[PDB]
Formats: C-alpha cells, sequence, structure tokens
C-alpha cells in the first residue's frame, strides 16, 4: 500500500 | 482482474470499451483501484458509477509525490470525459488555480476537448502528471 503525499506549505 | 471488472460496469453503456482502457491504466499505474460508488448529478439522482481512485506519482521539484485523484466514469463511458477531483487527505490541502476548484474538481484541455477514440484514460493520466508536476492541486499542510 502507498501512502498519498504531497508537497510541503512553505 | 478482468472478471470482476467485468462485473462492475455491468450497467454501462459500451463495457467492452469501458473495461479494455480500465485494465490498461490499473496495469501501468498500479496505485488506482476501480471502485463502485453513487455519483449525484446536477439534478439530484444518484446512478452507481465506477470510480478509479487512488493516487498517481507525479516529480515537483526534485522529488515524486503520489497525488490523490478520483476518476468518475459516466456510463457513457468513453464518449464522455471522465470527471475528475483531487482527494486531498485531511492533512492536505487543495491549491485552488485554473485547473483545480475548491471542491477538488480538476479542469483540463484535455478532459474538454475529449473524443473517443482520439482521448482516454492512459493519455488523461499522462497529461494530469504533466500538470500537476508544475503546479501541484495538493498541498500537506504544517
Amino acid at each position: 500500500y502507498v501512502e498519498p503525499t504531497a508537497p510541503q506549505v512553505l | 482482474s478482468e472478471s470482476q471488472l467485468k462485473k462492475m460496469v455491468s450497467k454501462y453503456k459500451y463495457r467492452d470499451l469501458t473495461v479494455r482502457e480500465t485494465v490498461n491504466v490499473i496495469t501501468l499505474y498500479k496505485d488506482l483501484k476501480p471502485v463502485l460508488d453513487s455519483y449525484v448529478f446536477n439534478d439530484g439522482s444518484s446512478r452507481e458509477l465506477m470510480n478509479l481512485t487512488g493516487t498517481i506519482p507525479v516529480p515537483y521539484r526534485g522529488n515524486t509525490y503520489n497525488i490523490p485523484i478520483c476518476l468518475w466514469l459516466l456510463d457513457t463511458y468513453p464518449y464522455n470525459p471522465p470527471i475528475c477531483f483531487v482527494k486531498p487527505t485531511s492533512s492536505m490541502t487543495i491549491k485552488t488555480g485554473k485547473h483545480v476548484d475548491a471542491n477538488g474538481k480538476i479542469y483540463l484541455p484535455y478532459l474538454h476537448e475529449w473524443k473517443h477514440p482520439q482521448s482516454d484514460l492512459l493519455g488523461l493520466i499522462q497529461v494530469m502528471i504533466v500538470v500537476f508536476g508544475d503546479e501541484p492541486p495538493v498541498f500537506s499542510r504544517p
């Protein structure tokens, strides 16, 4: 299973 | 599996096409899963439609992210574009823009100018990985 990811808010 | 899929899209107009495209994208993109779920139209009715949901890998500035999405296939598929959303986890936020609204719904030239057999799912995801790679639709909160 892959965990969803997104770029961190800076 | 080809069998289970065929059963999901029992109530589809063009089942043979829908499944063959579905099989292809699920193969290529291992983390997109076919799922049945009730979609609510603009009128208020609820038909049970297949939903290719999961994550797609998207390079953004040296790093590859698993951007969560939803691809709703209408029962007239492939002659209408899917209805596409990003599906932010509770720790993400939707970056509003030209191609994304606050509800996470996606808008692309590829979806607009959708035409079978000119357009298909594999093409749509390819484009998506480009658009999101340039301008991510979701960001992780601090």
